[PDB]
């Protein structure tokens, strides 16, 4: 078994972000999600500076 | 819950049938699910009790074309495309080969649904 | 197989 | 051209033997019984498990006949013989052909009224006794009920084995039992009965020719009346781990009833209500019980049996489950208290249909005339009558949904329980948790 | 106490009057493994008992029978399946309908095979195949016997029936012309009139037609590490008096509770091995043929094998004269087991055999034991020894004997 | 955080509307790299 | 291409010369399922060959042949416990050494047996038992042979032997005088020189005892629904040219690729089911007994059937009198299909049991092929069908045929 | 998937590879190359392929 | 919470040091309340 799925915090990773099924037809309008994590990012790093 | 669509309600009347029929003619072509190809019971929702012991019913043959049909239409869709217009899905094809299951399951169901509430009049 | 320990004390 | 139901007539031979018979007029077997008011509570701490050795010794011969001419009396004319023992009485019955019995009777007689026990018949019937209580350790329901049973009144003569301790066994002399037949075979604490093809009055001539000689008991009481202290029910746990064991068997009981309370219908209603399962019913899925439908949608377990013994002053009432999903122990356990405690708010369709359940397999156990026989033998034994159908029917009417709530909170909700456990029972969770689920706290 | 046979509107009748409270109906179909075309196709027709019928579903016969307070029971032999159901009197009519409309209308669910059906009929086979007497019996069955009534009764771990085989066979066996109904409550007549009023709308097809039984012997063997066992088996013709009375001598089974025997078995294993090994012995009646087994238990391979020889030559005694008393006594209790075998409600192995024969099953039956002499059991002996038996052989095989050194 | 965890219970939902357990791709190299343009885009939106 | 036996240092040795870079080392020990004293445990103790020994782990042991480059094989029969080891020709005396060790003084540690050794054996049972043919073939053994030989080869699944006895008895069958040492390198004399060197300080024990071979006959039958087979199976003495000449002229397969064939088999199955069922015959010669057998396989029931009445109708007809040029062709193919046998160097049946019996081997038995007439073919057959013979069958059993329906 | 990766792994491992596994595979190898003809089918089959396939053997 | 979660995955350890697989109790009631004490301590020695 390789690290990834052995560590606790590794698999915690990749459980959410590197393996993960997913539909495979899915549309440009999906990515939104990303890109709120992104601007909440900046907004805390921003606010806190 | 679920569905509340009246059609017999409206089957009772013919004049309204007759009135109603280019209508909905209509609108089966432009909901345009047959440009797919797809059916249009595979569209209903399976993540219930009922749909999934109804999908356990049906036959081999049923379930296996189901499977193409809805992996084709995914293969379609990821890349931005439909079915040339002599594949498309013909009328004679349109057919209720999941209704009548997901009716039995629901009528079972629905038999239980009552010996609880049975009660004793005296 | 033992008897019952006795739980008088404790009863 | 219907015909009826054959009632139970009752006399007394003037010394206290009561004499029960349902004579069947187109029969060609019959049986004879022959009961005793004394089982396993009235040993002491030192002569226990002599009740197992009597009976033992019982076909071993007599003053005037002795072995290998009671078997050559018996198997020449074709009549079968048991015997067994229980908590509180044992008993000894005897079938053969029809025109067998009036010789059967006085054989039972000569054996019960009349013995003879040798030190080498005990010498010789230790080792069997050895190997019998070497062998029942194997049985699981066995063991789980002796140790529910010493877990629940421990520190009474109720809580001890039928066999005795090992210790026990290889240290009774003849004389305890001779003071036991001294003491506890008397006539107005036994009794005979019988449900095959002989006639009352026959029996009551048999009766009086071979039992009456017998000495009433100094202690003139009545039939199933108390003896003793009553025993405190004291909730406790006992935990035999064997890890090899693919299955776990697990009883959990509450208080019960006794023979004269007045809420013991209720109590087999109330347990008619849980009923029992088992894996391999093929009506499985459509039980309409909740306990059956939630065991089997998740198979928490193989099966389970609802009981409720009961005894002269005190009893049991709970469930015996055997489980073989390790893992989902604790979920089967708290769904059975959940049911158990829901009983207060129980409907009206659902005790209905617990009385005709009960109503229909009260009375449709009674086939063979050992059966039957027995059964008039027990009901005599414990109360003093035999109720008459019409009287089981009446008592039965009387319940009701509140009687049922009623019972189920003075008994059920949030009390005491005893528990008993072996096997694999690594899964099952401790004391407190498993009492907790005994009382629901939505309400 | 013993049935009577009654023909009305096409239809075969029993019925027997008690003085009880209760009462019974039974319908026996010549459906067993006898007749079945492929393997375990009569065990899952028996399992699609009280299913999903025509005017009713399988949560209805089962809810509404549980409120009435009634049993419902199944159960398949080598030659028969027993549709049966017991109930207080006051319910007659109701479970005469039951049961006529289970046996005439049973619609069969393709999706109740594969969801109801086949996991119990799994769970049965698996119970069977754990005991390990039944197991060592059923091979005795299927070596003594070619095929007719040899067959396997359960449905083995390596069968699939489809549901149109099941249908077609229900179809050509659920016939009027191949059952009868077996009743015994507190009034005959009533009862006789239902069944009359109720079986009468089942097509009246014909009787299924098997070949008469083939006779032959084997011997088969198998390792295990618990028990052993050696059973004998002599098959025989059909079941008379003098083969009960014969299987009553021989014994085996004690008459006192906590005692060892008299009888030929008893002593032969008491003078070979102190009673460390039991022999028991039993008659199993069929249609056109018996079979008399002897088997022999035990936890050391020596003794079993020393009470065998032993049980041999006692039976081999038999052939020349037989003394008046053990005569009478294997006569007593041979009529005290035969009498005994009729009291409960369910049809076992012998009652069943009596009723579906129509020449005096019972009647004649009781009075020709009381006729046997020493010279006809000699005779049967004699003719029962002729041809080799038939020995099944569990655990330690290089001590468990083989026939030809018995 | 909430969010998320209750999403992947049960995962997403696909343009068509049918049951998309037929066919599925990890999110590893496919869709870490399909983000990448919408993030580049916002980044070329607020600069801006 | 013959082995010649010698004895040095009183060890049995068998040489053979052959212009080949590489060698071999065989080591034929006289404990298969013939001498074991309970069930599985020649299996076991075959297992246990190249285990920790008291001079180096299993791990040291499997890492230097390994690094040496040689192929450690074993190998377990019905009648023997062979361990090879191939290898070329520069490490003779290290094989040599580690072959003698092995025998010699081999540990039996309990962990090893609970970890290693029993999971292996199972699943070889596991995947012998899938087979059918195989099992077949064994069940056909079984009724043949009541012991020795009939004794089950594999564990079987519910058995699990304690390492005392695997112990004991690999410490009362490994001694010099119940072993033999066959090598066929490029060099006799040397491997002469290292075998009696090395294979001399193992006990002068004594050769393992068994009865002589009981002969018998029976049917067994079994269920599967899949493709049908049938067997027959005619016990014999020990083999003689005879006995090989008429399993060659029963013949059964082609002897060109893709064709018919012509043989007394073939045109049986042409005749009768249009080469829908293949019937093969074939000879297993053991040391003191032989079982030549007939196998039809197909898919159609009444093929099989057929073919199995025809087949067994041109075998009586093969007593009356054969046609000279018939036992030319058959000589003539079992000459070629006896040596073929000789060339591979892992040994099979047909070598070990020439092997085995020195008073014939290979040298004279080759020798009189060519001196079989078809009156001695016709009493051999003729003497073959007095006794009855044997039958297994698998598949539907309401149509393959009994013995006495042939 | 973890078979997979393995399997990749250890073949893309065999850039370092060691002097003692190179010396283990040419014996295995030499020691293969000619344990295999045990028989005249297979020592023409191979005379035939090496002749067919090469030029000489 | 990660401190935690990374204990989570052995358990905790014992004052023998040995280990203790062989007999566990779960958490409620029986640390749910041993910890109450310590509480109310700590929140006297506080408010003081
Ligand atoms: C050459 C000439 C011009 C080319 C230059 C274009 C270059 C850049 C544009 C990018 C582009 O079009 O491709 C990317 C993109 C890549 O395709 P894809 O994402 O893989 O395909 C998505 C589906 O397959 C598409 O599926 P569909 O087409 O079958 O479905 C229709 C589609 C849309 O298609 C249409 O029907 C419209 C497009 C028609 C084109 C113009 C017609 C004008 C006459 O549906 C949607 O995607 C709708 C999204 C649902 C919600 C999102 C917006 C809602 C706003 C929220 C309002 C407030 C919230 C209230 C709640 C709060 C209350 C509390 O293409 C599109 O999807 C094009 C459709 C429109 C989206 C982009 C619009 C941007 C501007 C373009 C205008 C078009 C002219
Ligand atoms: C206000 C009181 C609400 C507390 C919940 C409660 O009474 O337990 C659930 C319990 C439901 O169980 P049930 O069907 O009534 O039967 C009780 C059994 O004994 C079932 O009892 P059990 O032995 O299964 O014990 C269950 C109990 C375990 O015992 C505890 O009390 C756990 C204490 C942990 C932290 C305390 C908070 O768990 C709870 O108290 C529920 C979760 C506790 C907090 C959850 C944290 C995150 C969610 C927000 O009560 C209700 O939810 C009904 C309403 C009662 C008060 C409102
Ligand atoms: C399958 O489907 C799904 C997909 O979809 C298809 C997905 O896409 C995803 C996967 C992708 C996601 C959408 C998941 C990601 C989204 C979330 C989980 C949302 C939650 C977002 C957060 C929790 C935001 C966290 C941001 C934080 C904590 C900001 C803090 C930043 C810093 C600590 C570093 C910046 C430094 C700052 C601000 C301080 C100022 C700078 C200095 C240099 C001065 C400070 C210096 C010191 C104090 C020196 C001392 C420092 C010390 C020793 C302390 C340590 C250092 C610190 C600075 C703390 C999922 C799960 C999925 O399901
Ligand atoms: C400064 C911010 C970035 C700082 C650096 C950020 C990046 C940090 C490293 C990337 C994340 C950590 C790697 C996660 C994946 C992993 O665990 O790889 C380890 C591999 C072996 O992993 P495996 O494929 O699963 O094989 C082992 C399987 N067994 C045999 C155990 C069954 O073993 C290996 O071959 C490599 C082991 C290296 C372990 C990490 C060392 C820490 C990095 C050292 C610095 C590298 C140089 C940095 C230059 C920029
Ligand atoms: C964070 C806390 C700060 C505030 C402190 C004051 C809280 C007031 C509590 C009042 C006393 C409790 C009465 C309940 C008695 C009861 O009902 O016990 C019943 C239950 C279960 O027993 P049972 O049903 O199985 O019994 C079966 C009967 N036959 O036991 C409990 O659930 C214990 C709960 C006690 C309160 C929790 C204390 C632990 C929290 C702190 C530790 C974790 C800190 C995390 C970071 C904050
Ligand atoms: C705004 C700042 C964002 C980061 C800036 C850009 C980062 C570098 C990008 C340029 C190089 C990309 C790598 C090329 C492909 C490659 O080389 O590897 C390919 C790998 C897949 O691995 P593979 O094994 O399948 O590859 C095949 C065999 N080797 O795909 C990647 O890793 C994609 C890298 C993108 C990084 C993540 C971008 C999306 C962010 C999502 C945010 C989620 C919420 C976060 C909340 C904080
Ligand atoms: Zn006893």
């Amino acid at each position: 078994m390789k690290i990834l799925k052995s560590n606790p915090f590794l698999a915690l990773a990749n459980n959410y972000m590197i393996d993960a099924p997913e539909p495979s037809n899915i549309s440009y309008f999906w990515n939104f999600g990303s890109l709120l994590a992104c601007v909440l990012v900046i907004q805390i790093v921003i606010g806190i500076l | 819950m679920k569905p509340v669509s009246l059609a017999k309600y409206i089957q009772k009347s013919p004049f309204l049938t007759k009135l109603l029929l280019p209508i909905s003619n209509a609108y089966v072509h432009l909901s345009g699910y047959r440009k797919y190809g797809l059916r249009y019971d595979d569209l209903m929702l399976e993540e219930n009790d009922d749909t999934q012991k109804a999908l356990s019913r049906l036959p081999k043959m049923e379930s296996y074309d189901r499977v193409y049909r809805i992996r084709r239409a995914m293969q379609l869709s990821i890349e931005n495309k439909i079915l040339p217009k002599s594949e498309w899905t013909k009328p004679e094809e349109d057919y209720h080969y999941l209704r009548p299951v997901l009716a039995e399951v629901i009528a079972e169901r629905k038999e239980r649904e009552a010996f609880d509430a049975l009660i004793v009049k005296k | 197989s033992p008897e019952m320990p006795d739980f008088s004390e404790y009863q | 051209a219907t015909t009826a139901l054959p009632k139970t007539e009752t006399t007394t031979l003037k010394n206290g033997l009561t004499v029960a018979t349902e004579h069947h007029p187109y029969a060609q077997t019959a049986t004879v019984l022959v009961g005793v008011d004394a089982g396993s509570r009235a040993e002491t701490a030192k002569n226990n498990g002599a009740a197992h050795f009597l009976e033992h010794l019982a076909f071993k011969g007599t003053k005037n006949r002795s072995q290998k001419a009671l078997e050559l009396e018996f198997e020449n004319t074709g009549a079968h013989l048991n015997a067994y023992t229980s908590r509180e009485q044992t008993v000894y019955y005897a079938h053969a052909f029809k025109n067998a019995v009036p010789n059967a009777v006085a054989v039972l007689a000569d054996i019960l009224t009349n013995s003879s026990i040798s030190a080498s018949a005990v010498e010789r019937e230790r080792q069997v006794i050895l190997r019998e209580q070497e062998e029942v350790d194997k049985m699981a329901d066995e063991v789980v009920f002796d140790h529910l049973h010493a877990t629940a009144y421990q520190g009474h003569p109720l809580g001890r084995t039928i066999l005795g301790p090992k210790e026990n066994i290889e240290s009774l002399t003849r004389e305890d039992l001779l003071q036991y037949i001294k003491d506890n075979y008397r006539s107005d604490r036994m009794i005979i009965s019988s449900a095959g093809s002989i006639s009352h009055e026959e029996l009551v001539k048999l009766a009086e020719k071979y039992f009456g000689h017998l000495e009433p008991s100094a202690e003139q009481l009545s039939l199933g009346a108390p003896r003793g202290l009553k025993p405190r029910f004291v909730g406790s746990e006992i935990r035999a781990r064997d890890d090899d064991s693919p299955t776990a068997n697990i009883a959990i009981a509450v208080e019960g009833m006794s023979w004269k309370h007045p809420d013991y219908f209720t109590a087999l209603v109330m347990q008619a209500i849980i009923g029992n399962w088992d894996r391999a019913m093929g009506a499985s899925p459509h039980l309409s019980s909740r306990l059956s439908t939630i065991v089997q949608q998740h198979q928490l377990a193989n099966s389970f049996m609802s009981f409720s013994t009961s005894y002269s002053d005190t009893g049991l009432w709970g469930i015996y489950l055997v489980t073989e999903n390790l893992g989902r122990i604790d979920d089967l356990v708290h769904f059975t208290l959940q049911n158990w405690a829901r009983l207060t708010v129980a409907t009206r369709a659902e005790v209905e249909r617990a009385k005709a359940q009960l109503r229909a397999s009260l009375l449709l156990s009674l086939d063979s005339t050992t059966a039957i026989a027995e059964d008039i033998g027990r009901q005599l034994l414990t109360t003093g009558r035999r109720m008459s159908p019409q009287e089981v029917d009446l008592r039965i009417g009387q319940i009701t949904e509140k009687d049922v709530a009623r019972v189920a909170s003075e008994m059920i909700w949030d009390k005491d329980i005893a528990v008993s456990a072996v096997g694999s029972i690594e899964g099952l969770l401790d004391y407190n948790r498993i009492r907790s689920s005994i009382s629901m706290n939505r309400w | 106490i013993s049935y009577t046979p009654k023909k009305v509107e096409g239809v075969s009748f029993a019925g027997r009057e008690t003085p009880t409270a209760t009462g019974s109906l039974s319908v026996v179909i010549n459906a067993g493994s006898r007749y079945q075309p492929d393997a375990g196709v009569s065990h899952l027709l028996e399992k699609f008992a009280f299913k999903t019928t025509e005017e009713r579903s399988a949560l209805r016969i089962t809810r509404e029978s549980e409120l009435l307070g009634g049993q419902l029971s199944t159960q398949i032999t080598r030659e028969h399946i027993i549709l049966t159901a017991r109930f207080l009197n006051e319910y007659l009519e109701y479970y005469a309908r039951l049961l006529a409309e289970v046996v005439d209308a049973t619609k069969f669910l393709p999706f109740q095979l594969t969801e109801e059906v086949l996991p119990t009929a799994r769970i049965e086979s698996e119970l069977f195949r754990e005991d390990i007497l039944r197991v060592a019996m059923a091979k005795l069955h299927e070596k003594a016997f070619h095929r007719g009534i040899g067959n396997e009764v359960y449905l083995p771990a390596s069968a699939s029936p489809s549901i149109s085989e099941i249908k077609d066979f229900a179809s050509k066996a659920y016939v009027k012309s191949n059952f009868s109904v077996i009743s015994s409550g507190p009034d005959v007549q009533k009862a006789s009139d239902l069944c009359a009023k109720y079986f009468a709308v089942i097509p009246d097809g014909s009787p299924l037609k098997s070949a008469p039984t083939k006779i032959s012997s084997g011997e088969s063997r198998v390792y295990s590490k618990g028990t052993n066992y050696f059973c004998l088996g002599f098959p025989a013709p059909a079941a008379s008096p003098e083969l009960f009375v014969l299987s009553s001598i021989l014994g085996g089974d004690a008459a006192v509770k906590w005692s060892h025997g008299n009888t030929l078995l008893a002593k032969a294993a008491g003078t070979a091995s102190e009673y460390k090994a039991t022999a028991v012995a039993d008659l199993t009646p069929y249609s056109d043929a018996s079979l008399l087994s002897v088997v022999i238990s035990g936890s050391c391979p020596k003794a079993i094998k020393a009470t065998a020889s032993e049980s041999f030559k006692a039976l081999k005694s038999l052939s020349s004269n037989i003394p008046n008393d053990v005569v009478k006594s294997g006569i007593a209790m041979a009529k005290t087991k035969y009498l005994s075998a009729f009291e409960p409600v369910t049809l076992n192995a012998i009652s069943a055999s009596s009723l579906v024969s129509a020449s005096k099953g019972s009647d004649a039956f009781i009075s020709g034991f009381d006729k046997v002499t020493p010279a006809s059991i000699s005779k049967v002996v004699s003719s029962l020894l002729a041809k080799p038996a038939s020995t099944v052989a569990v655990g330690n095989l290089d001590v468990l004997p083989y026939y030809d050194e018995l | 955080v909430m969010h998320l965890i209750a999403l992947h219970t049960n995962g997403s939902s696909n343009p068509l509307g049918v049951t998309a357990n037929m066919d599925r791709i990890p999110m590893n190299p496919y869709y870490l790299i399909k983000d990448l343009i919408t993030i580049f885009i916002f980044l070329i939106g607020i600069n801006y």
